[PDB]
């Protein structure tokens, strides 16, 4: 088989496993608040969700790790609140992509980040079946 | 002997060395530490026999902090491991740990990012990092060279590596290597979305084209590049970590040549002296490790190098081979590489032992996936993410993780293809 | 007294002080002002009593043109002040005012662009400008800093800065941070539409650090930097001054440890002194007041510096401590910054105090609207476009700013949810 | 509530307020003529109303505080004369947006700069209420 080229986009951790149930999204969300973390909702639509170089052109000397869109935007006690609130999310943005975000509290640093929804109306991401031809 | 002090206390701000020492017969080894350790005097403090071998002995040496200069990996190599090994009085000498005083590390930059700029630079968070060292080793021209590293990146791979040996050579020169794995970086990121990279060695001669070639792919603005440290030497490594914190540029160092200095149990420096030497001289990645059949060597040993390596504070631990306290003060830590036959059924062992703080090196060029590069890197990666997933849920992946790669390869045809 | 001469006229030229002088008891005001004073010689050609002070008095002292160094506040600051606090026959001394001459004037570049050129670069006119300090003060990863950036000026602020002592440590590096600012700076541009930046702290150990940090906004195109230039000092904030003039960059100053000179009213310089010196030197903004409460620090006195830093032509004005006429002979005027608690309440207190050309800093770095980070700002943004056109329409803002606000409030939800 | 980052775009001076009114806008204008200044109008196009990088792939060294569209296209006595203005503004471009800027006729320097008018039928900005989701 081949792995297609073709609208087969992917969003770093967990990306690659088929969508994540409601379950699931639960239990990595407990996984998150057992080490101590908190745990935040990210969401980008289409256009601002994938990396791109559109500010590069502004830049000298050199560009390397300078990479946008790798900041999404801000949308937190249990796996059930933040359930609530993905769905909430879904509901406002539907055509937005909805990422799980992690932050360690007493290093200030972001220890998690897994996309949790991918929107239908979408189709530049394939499926677990799809992505090889 | 002037030079055992039995009494003496270690100051806050001396270099403690513990050397593992076998002297001839009819040494005492006080006299055998007492010569080792021989106001800026070294000193042998203490001695401990080693129960399992015979005449053994720990040699534990105090160092002032005014003989070595700063900032300066070469220096202290220079001062500690000079001249020593050359003793007629030891039948065998073993370096085996180094305290590094928080005033000495404060005059080293350190790795040029660190772990968690890593992560935060790459966007990748909660997984382990995933790469593969293009294969075959040599012959292959540039842009085969580019088009094996654009299939196995966009497989979902986070990294592939040039082969160590691959420097510049007649058959592949490194600015046209360079161009056509930066055109398949690009490719490779606009196709999945994610960002890639590709280890480039910029190891040369001379400490010129050295910089020359980090300064290209600074130009090409490509992530990451590659040195070899025991072969280049500390004084090029330096000079190169402080090039990429000036630049922003991620380095990945490999360590070429250590067995001839780690690998005897009798003589030598143990690797975990090598690894604190590279994280003062600085280095991002660091490969620490082989995983023919399994990850080899003692585990306990591999795990408080890493931790050496890692953590910002290391208590004193013998079980694991941590022969003093190490504070690193805030010093960024150096991402350990595991690689080698790293096959998709030993990914839940790897997980477990290393945690997501570490890259899993693919050495072996994978191709052992039937339908090409790219599904096999596709297979490795769901294996990966699974493995994660399943130990995030609290599970005891050395237990199930034959169970949790089956039901990955239920829904995964990639890995469907990789797990017969 | 050959330095006492009551009968000189100064001239278009001299530079005069105005110093506050207690003399010990015993000593006559004559001969302390001509120690102070003591064809170059400085001569204290006036000595006034101050009114509802005992044994007070304001002594004027003419220095000529050709004592100073072209251009070099480091110079004048050197001759004026250089050795005079350590007097033995004076209890206390406080210098008050400076009379800078056009012809001295003239030989400063004084600030980079100015208000009108940084009004015209970012195209905002009729409105103060908004900032944020970034909070938590330490700790925060450079991504953290980053994401906090972009959240803030999303919102609708034209401005977000590092905190004071954020330049370069361990937890966060400045180029590190320097890269993720300008990707929210970047971000929070496309979103919004309108001009961001982020004052980007260039502070720095060594003149050429400084300079490094500078280059690197430069290179990454983004509008702002900030200096430190009473720890930093004249000699480098002049460097970075310079610098920011050829390259097309903004400079905001913060006047840290200003306190520890211009505090006790009997002792030290007045904070108007150095804010001229900071004009001379150069600077587009500078941290010019507190808000704990309400503007803290007499009206009059704040007024009087904020034109003296502001204006062209300064008429002296006892009343507001203006003790010289000040012709600024075309240099560019610095934009004050009013920092610290800025309550959705107080902003028609401020906008009536300041006006348009005034930066409304909230360092206390909001976080009290319960919504989030760019909701707040939005109800800032809100508040302050809502004061500014109640002004402009006649309204008496001291007497109808709660009108105001609430009439605001009655339309925007985010600004209900901070009036609360 | 949520600032909304999906077309909510802004321009400078009192885009934050609700629409003005005929009344408002002359009351500004009314302002602006107080002062002894210049009120003139601009307009433009969505396709050159927001700021963008567009000519810097032209420039080298630095494109620090270079940015696009900061100019726009030049359409003065009192407020009814100016009101009239941008009613015939409004019937002659009417997908464009309007802005008034004032002059200050001795320092010859811009002291104004407020958006009166925003096209109906482009939908790149939000509503009062709409801004928060």
């Amino acid at each position: 088989q081949v792995w297609t080229p073709l609208n087969n986009k992917f969003f770093e951790t967990f990306s690659y496993l088929p969508p994540m149930t409601d379950a699931e999204i639960s239990r990595q969300v407990d996984y998150i608040v057992s080490n101590g973390w908190t745990p935040c909702l990210e969401f980008a639509g289409a256009e601002s969700a994938y990396t791109s170089n559109e500010n590069c052109v502004r830049m000298q000397n050199t560009t390397c790790l300078y990479y946008d869109n790798r900041y999404w935007t801000m949308w937190c006690t249990d796996g059930g609140q933040v359930l609530r609130e993905v769905q909430a999310c879904r509901r406002a943005f539907p055509d937005a992509y909805i990422r799980v975000v992690g932050f360690d509290p007493v290093r200030q640093v972001q220890v998690s980040g897994f996309l949790v929804n991918r929107p239908a109306s979408v189709r530049d991401y394939q499926g677990p079946s799809t992505r090889s031809v | 002997l002037t030079y055992y002090t039995p009494d003496y206390q270690p100051k806050d701000t001396d270099i403690l060395a513990a050397f593992r020492m076998t002297p001839q017969p009819g040494v005492p080894p006080e006299e055998a530490g007492a010569a080792v350790a021989a106001r800026y005097k070294g000193r042998c403090y203490d001695i401990e026999p080693v129960p399992g071998e015979e005449n053994q002995y720990i040699a534990y040496i105090a160092y002032p902090l005014d003989l070595f200069e700063e900032g300066s990996v070469t220096n202290l190599f220079t001062s500690i491991v000079g001249n020593v090994f050359g003793f007629k009085a030891l039948r065998a000498l073993r370096l085996e740990d180094l305290r590094i005083p928080p005033a000495y590390v404060k005059t080293f930059q350190g790795p040029p990012h660190g772990i968690q700029v890593e992560r935060d630079k790459l966007n990748k968070y909660g997984r382990g990092l995933l790469g593969c060292t293009i294969k075959p080793k040599l012959g292959l021209s540039a842009k085969n060279y580019g088009r094996a590293v654009y299939e196995c990146l966009r497989g979902g791979l986070d990294f592939t590596k040039d082969d160590e040996n691959v420097n510049s050579q007649p058959f592949m020169r490194w600015r046209d290597r360079f161009l056509f794995v930066a055109e398949a970086i690009y490719k490779s990121q606009a196709e999945t979305g994610e960002i890639k990279g590709h280890y480039l060695n910029a190891t040369a001669a001379t400490a010129e084209e050295m910089l020359k070639r980090a300064e290209c792919a600074k130009d090409l603005g490509v992530p990451i590049i590659m040195h070899d440290y025991l072969t280049g030497g500390f004084t090029a490594n330096t000079s190169l970590a402080h090039y990429c914190r000036d630049n922003g540029l991620l380095l990945h160092i490999h360590r070429a040549m250590h067995a001839v200095i780690d690998r005897q149990r009798n003589h030598g420096i143990h690797f975990r002296v090598l690894a604190k030497a590279l994280r003062l001289s600085g280095g991002d990645h660091l490969h620490s490790g082989t995983v023919v059949g399994k990850l080899e060597g003692e585990r306990e040993v591999t795990l408080g190098f890493v931790d050496l390596m890692r953590d910002d504070y290391i208590e004193k631990d013998r079980s694991r081979g941590i022969y003093f306290t190490q504070d690193w003060v805030s010093l960024p830590g150096t991402m350990p590489v595991a690689s080698g036959g790293i096959h998709v059924w030993h990914m839940p062992a790897l997980v477990e032992i290393f945690g997501d703080d570490a890259c899993l090196q693919f050495g072996g060029g994978t191709l052992g996936h039937p339908w090409g590069n790219a599904p096999g890197a596709a297979a490795n990666r769901v294996a990966l993410e699974a493995c994660t997933q399943a130990r995030n849920e609290g599970r005891d992946l050395a237990r199930e993780g034959g169970d949790v790669i089956r039901a990955a390869c239920k829904w995964s045809p990639e890995l469907a293809a990789a797990c017969e």
